């Protein structure tokens, strides 16, 4: 009824951050194999002749 | 009381126990009737009815 008789409501924020999840990831790691590659011919520059 | 809770239950009941007294405090000063906090100190009013 007079200046200063409120009540007090909190807000926090929310995200996947703030809740810590934005790091969660379930993937293992592969295992990683590989060939030599072939490096095919030529390609033209801006060199000019 | 129950034995079927959990500490952090309790203090979460805690937390409305607390919500209670605060708002009953809030009444307790906030309340009034034409400038008499009516429950705010032990009081005698005299009503001139002679």
């Amino acid at each position: 009824a007079n200046d200063g008789e409120t009540i007090d409501i909190d807000l926090k924020q929310i995200n996947s951050q703030t809740l810590g999840l934005d790091t969660l990831n379930v993937q293992q790691k592969y295992k990683v194999s590989d060939t030599a590659a072939t490096v095919t011919g030529y390609a033209d520059t801006t060199i000019a002749l | 009381a129950n034995s079927t809770n959990s500490q952090s239950d309790l203090d979460s009941i805690q937390a409305e126990i607390t919500q209670r007294l605060n708002e009953i405090d809030r009444v307790s000063g906030q309340t009034q009737f034409n400038g008499v906090k009516v429950l705010a100190q032990d009081n005698t009013l005299t009503i001139q009815v002679g």
